[PDB]
């Protein structure tokens, strides 16, 4: 169910959108998330209203909570872009007492506004971080707000840098999250400067998710071009070495390695295409990418993300 | 092959039935059994608790005889709740959370009937007005570490957010067995008719206070208001002349005017201002 | 073979419902409570327990 | 106020921690090490912290 | 009242002094804390 | 939130806890005890207890395990 | 010829025996397929706790009744 | 093999004072209902019994149990006044019959009648094809006084289980004043 | 005889638990059960229960099944395992109470002679509590019977133990509100109080309605009592009554006036430590 | 096989002490089963007191391996 | 009137009821047809479990009503 709902993203082939709900209703929890995502997958951004009103049936008197876990991304994937247009799913989702769709309704309110700094969508957005008694939505709340203000990353230290002294870690986790992935492809001095404490953090997931943030902001500068690569390549190395730091901390080290030099250096990520439009693609990469909190096999999503960086000449079209 | 997800859910009823008998045999651990079902792999719910009866030993308990669990488990069908058994607990008051070196025995024999089965421990006395310290616990083989394995093939973050305390680590803890998460199964209705504790009869609401003892109460406090405010300007004059480090030393031995003073501002005010309002009310909506 | 002994000492006063001062034959004192099960009028200060 | 109530949250778990005797110190003696004595035990010698 | 509490914030400024207990402390800690548990 | 955790503190006042006198106070939240045991210690003090209490031979319980003034 | 014993699992056990077999050898078959120590096993059938050395026989047992298996406890 | 639970529905009005059988009527009944229950008992240990009686209104002295003691001892007790009232004593019976510890047990309603009653064709009618879409099976004793020419009864019986199914059965009163339980002794068996 | 009844939560959960686990088995509008408790002088303390199998049919008022030994030997095995309860009452979930009922105590009274009859609402729509208490009296009067046998009101409330308290409260994480205090000290009370005044002078008007006409069994009692209720009612507009009242508020207001200075010297006293705290502070760099 | 048992609790190292008394006490008017403790009350034997060599007094509801009938203060 | 019970093997068995009879009895039925007892299954009909004191009129089934079915594995 991964690999074809994978292959054949957003083409709404009804054959696979046939089989995907054939397998759904097994009501089985380790098939019916993942048919879930890649139905997700394949119905992307079509906004089907039957296909909607199907897949929120099951999910609103299941016993299995993983089906639940896995489909509050796909009924905000399948709605992207339409802006308004998605209000009536927004209203009922933000509605609903069940945590794991309020949880989805952040995702959804992501998706349906994404590069555009909707004054209701930051509004709610953010008031719903501050007063939600769950926690997990709490952090996919302010998770949210990178995709609303890529386009714009002078403003994020603005409101993030003060949310990140919150008393309780998820919304720090929440919040150093958010501003590493939106101004993720540029090295801003600024973002970068508030990081070092967040690396010192007592917590050890935070610091997981700092060293992530860190080592994304960077993929491609040089000493020259911040004053700071070298710093946090040897905070890695020692960091990967000691032995008694705590594990599901220096898994976040290992990973900062990685990332930091993929694809030999020849690639940078994508989010905003040079033609001036968003890139789908990416976008979903990215998202899925920050779901391994819960499932880490979705890690090799973060792929979808890369971009060759290159010029290439042709004389004739052979 | 076990994992680092697994979650445990606990309904209310449970909750405060745990609550009330562990904390009656307060010199004493306790013992009871608990009920539910495995709803899928990753998952355990626990619906209903009921006692036992034991014959006490001075360190612990024995069950004294089956036949009355016997009885039980057939008793109540008759009035639903057809569940089976899943797990059992037992109470340390104040010392912590652990399984000492015969619990582990008794939760060996629960699990070879059943390879699900679960231990859960509480603490009914340092519990307070939250954070109430319930934990649970399954054994682990030590062929696993023989292989030089580790139990608990891992996939996710999510069983990695609490750290155990040292009392609970100096005892065996992870060479013998290992800890599960648990949450709170809840509805609405319960709550909605829950938060009805303290709530009051509506004429308690329109009473007017007897009318003579109140003066009373005002002038008395006026009182200490005056032999306060006497004591007032001292410790005013006084602001400056010494070592401000050792301030806060001065105000150690001996009670300061300034604070001890509004608190009786607020008692006046609070009283004298519902006093009045209630009297205007009464006298609008009778006759 | 399972039995266990118990301390020895005196009984101070009572502060509270169920919160009691007692002192041990050597010197230490103790805030501790009791058994929700005994008669706590016969606990008059100078007993032993 | 977010300052003050994150040491309120944190004092519980820093109260945890150990105690520390008092002694008379009697007189130093090389590399920075001190002569002291407590009460109701023997003397002993001891170093003395980087402050 | 709320005259004079509205105009006494404002003097209070520039005091992003905000640190909790120390740095370099928690390694000590947790250090002596496995040490203990060991024995 | 700064409610709840203002009356979550109450833990550390558990029911086992020795008494002790009160000598000097160095300076805020830290004092100088001695326990029943028959030795000073040189301690902390717990913040939400009332300070103008603390006379110069009061009574005063300290934790089993920590001897931290509660 | 075949007994059966069931528990508060919901689990249910088939043996095959004889009715000169005692209840000592009911405890040793039941060891056999499961493992359980015979001391922390204790047997239940019309009301009556079991005993080792009395038989199916003797108990008035017949073809494929149901036995009731219940687990000694204990906390220490 | 077939488990059975049965509830056995007991006379004690006024009419049962008459003593016109060679015994008290009250000892004839009572061997009935001795003869009835040790044979369902033999038939099945695991069957169980359950004991209910008629006066102006209804009452239930055991719940259904396997012994016997119980029921013989409370019979014991009994004393007859008042009149009859067999149309509420069938419907509570129906009640108690559920709410059973065998669901899987059929049921079995004895029913005693030495007295008349005034009861209505068109209620009894109602009753009996409920009941038979309950599927419930009833016999009856007609005894004593007895129900006129059986007239009701018959078409009770013909109304309920009894007809397009042998479940049901009436007898008639043996009208010699010897032992009923001895002369019902086949018929109960040659049901 | 007994004067109130407190109960203790951990029966209403039972309760509620027990609603809907019946739901399972059947279409059963009702459920009973047996209420444990204990007693001080004239009060009554209950705090645990269990469900004992009912059943009824609609075809008429004379139809039901209660079953005896369940509950016999129930109670021997709770008192097996706590011997300071003792049997004490019963409940039931119904809306009003039914027809029946006086005759379902006559049974159970065997039990205990003092047994009281408890009503648990399980679906609130309103703002009174949820639990009524009830008592077994015969009363007297000129005719039609020596007595009659009817139920008669005692007062309940809700109470809460050392640790089922802490319990709850752990439970209650979703709400609460913002500050007791002279805003609790109004919002919860006043508009409550004047919402349940209204609420029952509205059900006054509806049996009056159906007095007036419909089926109207005129009962002389019910307007005896009226009429005392009424003639209760005070005239407010008494010159020696408004001397009074103005004699009283005259005197109130001097208090707050009083304190309301001195809470604004503090404050000045305040404001000014703050400002020289900052003066002679902000000089230090330069 | 129970023998041995006993066997391995006596094992070596005693500490010496001085009985103080000898003494006699009766149950609780009420004894539940449910949570009861099998040692405070429900022996019909004598109860003691000791002293232990380095000055502790411990009470001993129940006196061991050895008949109260030739224990003397 | 006629529903269908989609079982997990991908087999669908034709149901006569009626909106007066009971799960109780559509479980029965089930048992009697397919031998399978009456504790081992759970009734999902695509949304909320079925549950046995209810009539079928209380769930709004209708003629020509379809229905998924799904074994109650307990213990092992």
């Amino acid at each position: 169910s991964l690999g074809l709902g994978l292959a054949a993203m957003g083409t709404a082939r009804q054959d696979v959108y046939d089989l995907l709900k054939t397998n759904l209703y097994q009501d089985d929890a380790v098939t019916g998330e993942a048919a879930g995502l890649a139905l997700g997958l394949v119905m992307l951004g079509s906004k089907n209203a039957q296909a909607i009103e199907d897949m929120v049936g099951y999910a609103q008197e299941t016993q299995h909570e993983k089906i639940l876990r896995g489909l509050a991304v796909g009924i905000a994937l399948v709605m992207y872009g339409r802006m308004e247009e998605a209000d009536a799913l927004i209203e009922s989702l933000c509605r609903d007492k069940d945590p794991i769709l309020r949880r989805s309704g952040m995702y959804t309110v992501a998706m349906a506004y994404c590069g555009s700094g909707n004054n209701k969508a930051i509004r709610r957005l953010l008031h719903v971080a501050v007063s939600d008694v769950n926690d997990d939505v709490r952090r996919a709340a302010v998770e949210s707000l990178g995709f609303i203000l890529f386009r714009t990353p002078e403003q994020c230290p603005s409101v993030v840098s003060l949310l990140s002294e919150s008393y309780n870690p998820h919304v720090r986790y929440g919040a150093a999250m958010a501003l590493g992935i939106c101004c993720a492809g540029t090295g801003n001095k600024e973002a970068i400067n508030l990081l070092e404490p967040m690396t010192n953090d007592p917590v050890n997931y935070v610091r997981q998710g700092a060293l992530i943030a860190s080592a994304l902001i960077m993929i491609q500068q040089t000493e020259i071009t911040c004053p700071k690569v070298n710093q946090f390549r040897q905070l890695y190395s020692k960091v990967i070495n000691d032995k008694h730091d705590d594990v599901m901390a220096k898994f976040g080290a290992i990973l900062a390695q990685g990332i930091l030099d993929a694809g030999g250096h020849n690639v940078t990520i994508s989010l905003q295409s040079r033609t001036g439009h968003t890139h789908m693609p990416s976008v979903v990469g990215v998202l899925v990418f920050t779901q391994f909190w819960f499932w880490f096999p979705l890690s090799h999503f973060l792929s979808l993300a890369y971009t060759p960086t290159c010029v290439i000449g042709l004389n004739k079209d052979l | 092959a076990v994992d680092t997800a697994e979650q445990v859910y606990i309904s209310s009823l449970a909750l405060l039935k745990m609550l009330k008998h562990g904390r009656a045999g307060v010199p004493m651990e306790v013992m009871g059994l608990m009920l539910g079902e495995f709803v899928d792999d990753y998952t355990v719910r626990v619906i209903d608790v009921f006692a036992m009866p034991q014959s006490g030993t001075g360190v612990s308990v024995e069950a004294v005889d089956p036949v009355f669990q016997a009885k039980m488990l057939d008793m109540l069908k008759q009035t639903g709740r057809p569940e089976m058994v899943v797990g059992w607990y037992h109470s340390h008051p104040g010392f912590g959370c652990w399984l000492s070196g015969v619990d582990i025995n008794t939760q060996q024999s629960f699990e070879a009937l059943s390879e699900r089965a679960v231990a859960v421990v509480v603490d009914p006395i340092q519990s307070v007005k939250g954070k109430v310290v319930i934990d649970a616990f399954r054994l682990i083989n030590a062929n696993m570490m023989v292989l030089g394995h580790e139990p608990r093939q891992t996939t996710s973050n999510l069983g990695h957010l609490n750290k155990p305390s040292i009392q609970a680590l100096i005892h065996g803890l992870n060479r013998h067995y290992y800890s599960i998460t648990i949450n709170y199964r809840k509805n609405e209705l319960e709550q909605k008719m829950l938060l009805n504790l303290h709530k009051k009869s509506w004429m308690e609401g329109l009473t007017l206070q007897d009318y003579s003892e109140h003066c009373k109460h005002n002038e008395s406090v006026v009182k200490e208001m005056l032999e306060l405010a006497k004591n007032y300007n001292k410790a005013v004059e006084e602001e400056d002349k010494m070592t401000p480090e050792q301030l806060a030393i001065k105000n150690v031995g001996k009670q300061d005017p300034k604070r001890h003073l509004e608190e009786h501002v607020d008692v006046l005010m609070t009283s004298n201002i519902v006093q009045c309002l209630a009297a205007m009310l009464d006298t609008v909506v009778f006759k | 073979l399972q039995s266990v002994g118990q301390i020895v000492g005196e009984v101070l006063k009572q502060l509270t419902e169920e919160k009691f001062i007692v002192k041990a034959t050597n010197g230490p004192r103790y805030v501790v409570g009791c058994r929700r099960q005994l008669d706590k009028s016969k606990l008059k200060p100078g007993t032993r327990v | 106020l977010n300052a003050k109530v994150r040491l309120l949250r944190e004092e519980l778990q820093l109260l945890q921690e150990q105690g520390s005797y008092v002694g008379e110190v009697v007189r130093a003696m090389d590399k920075k090490k001190v002569l002291v004595k407590v009460h109701p035990e023997g003397k002993f010698v001891v170093d003395v912290d980087k402050n | 009242h709320n005259m004079s509490v509205k105009a006494m914030r404002f003097p209070p400024k520039s005091y992003n002094k905000d640190l909790e207990s120390a740095e370099e402390r928690r390694e000590r800690e947790q250090q002596d804390l496995e040490f203990a548990k060991e024995m | 939130e700064f409610l709840h955790a203002q009356e979550e503190v109450k833990r550390i006042q558990s029911i086992p806890l020795v008494i002790g006198q009160f000598l000097e106070a160095v300076d805020q939240n830290t004092a100088i005890v001695g326990s029943t045991t028959g030795s000073n210690y040189y301690v902390r003090i717990l913040s939400t207890i009332d300070r103008e209490l603390l006379k110069p031979n009061a009574s005063v319980a300290l934790h089993k395990h920590s001897n931290a003034l509660v | 010829m075949q007994i059966f014993v069931k528990t508060l699992t919901g689990k249910t056990i088939t043996l095959e025996v004889e009715p000169s077999d005692t209840i000592e050898n009911v405890k040793a078959k039941i060891q056999d397929k499961e493992g359980i120590p015979p001391d922390q096993q204790r047997l239940i059938f019309a009301g009556k706790q079991l005993e080792d050395g009395r038989t199916l026989s003797d108990y008035n047992i017949q073809r494929e009744s149901t036995l009731h298996l219940v687990l000694r406890l204990r906390g220490g | 093999m077939v488990l059975e639970s049965t509830m056995v529905c007991v006379d004690n009005s006024e009419y049962m004072r008459n003593g016109d059988f060679l015994p008290t009527r009250l000892q004839a009944q009572q061997d009935a209902v001795n003869i009835v229950c040790h044979s369902k008992t033999r038939s099945n240990p695991e069957n169980n019994v359950g004991l209910i009686t008629l006066a102006n209104d209804c009452e239930v002295l055991t719940t259904l149990t396997p012994d016997t003691g119980r029921i013989l001892s409370k019979l014991h007790t009994v004393q007859p006044k008042g009149k009859i009232t067999f149309c509420t004593g069938i419907r509570v019976a129906h009640l108690a019959l559920k709410h059973r510890q065998g669901k899987n047990h059929k049921m079995r309603i004895i029913a005693f009648v030495g007295s008349p009653v005034e009861d209505n064709e068109k209620d009894l009618v109602k009753l009996a094809k409920r009941l038979k879409k309950e599927k419930v099976n009833v016999d009856i004793i007609n005894f004593g006084e007895e129900e006129v020419n059986t007239e009701k009864l018959t078409a009770f019986v013909n109304t309920l289980n009894g007809k397009d199914g042998t479940g049901s059965h009436l007898v008639t009163v043996p009208p010699g004043p010897s032992l009923a339980d001895a002369l019902i002794s086949s018929p109960i068996l040659a049901g | 005889a007994v004067q109130k009844v407190v109960v203790h939560p951990l029966v209403l959960l039972s309760v509620v638990d027990h609603f809907n686990r019946i739901g399972k088995v059947g279409n059963q509008k009702r459920v009973v059960g047996v209420l444990l408790g204990s007693w001080q002088k004239k009060v009554l303390d209950v705090s645990n229960s269990f469900a004992v199998p009912f059943d009824e049919d609609d075809k008429d008022d004379s139809v039901w099944f209660l079953d005896h030994d369940y509950l016999e030997n129930m109670y021997g095995m709770f008192k097996k395992v706590n011997a300071r309860e003792r049997i004490v009452g019963w409940y039931h979930t119904g809306p009003k109470l039914h027809k029946n009922d006086i005759a379902i105590n006559e049974l159970m009274k065997r039990y205990c002679p003092n047994s009281v009859l408890v009503i648990i609402d399980v679906k609130p729509k309103d703002l009174g509590l949820p639990t009524e208490a009830y008592i077994s009296v015969e009363e007297v009067h000129d005719d039609g019977t020596p007595t009659s046998k009817t139920f008669e009101h005692v007062t309940s409330e809700i109470g809460a133990e050392e640790a089922e308290e802490v319990g709850v409260e752990h439970l209650l994480r979703d709400i609460k509100d913002t500050t007791v205090g002279t805003l609790s000290q109004r919002i919860t009370n006043q508009v409550h109080g004047l919402k349940g005044l209204n609420s029952k002078l509205l059900d006054i008007r509806s049996y009056l309605e159906k007095v007036a006409t419909g089926k109207l069994p005129i009962n002389h009692q019910i307007i005896y009592q009226l009429q005392d209720v009424f003639n209760l009612l005070p005239d407010v507009s008494l010159q020696e009554f408004v001397k009074a009242f103005y004699l009283k508020t005259n005197d109130q207001m001097v208090v707050v006036y009083l304190a309301s200075l001195i809470r604004s010297v503090v404050a000045l006293h305040n404001l000014i430590n703050n400002k020289i705290a900052n003066r002679d502070a902000e000089k230090k760099e330069g | 096989e129970n023998s041995e048992k006993i066997k391995v609790n006596k094992t070596l190292p005693y500490l010496v002490s001085n009985v103080i008394e000898l003494l006699d006490v009766d149950p609780n008017d009420q004894e539940e089963d449910g949570a009861n403790i099998d040692l405070d009350s429900q022996r019909k034997g004598k109860c003691a007191v000791i002293k232990t060599s380095t000055r502790q007094t411990y009470f001993l509801p129940v006196i061991g391996l050895v008949d109260a009938e030739k224990l003397k203060p």
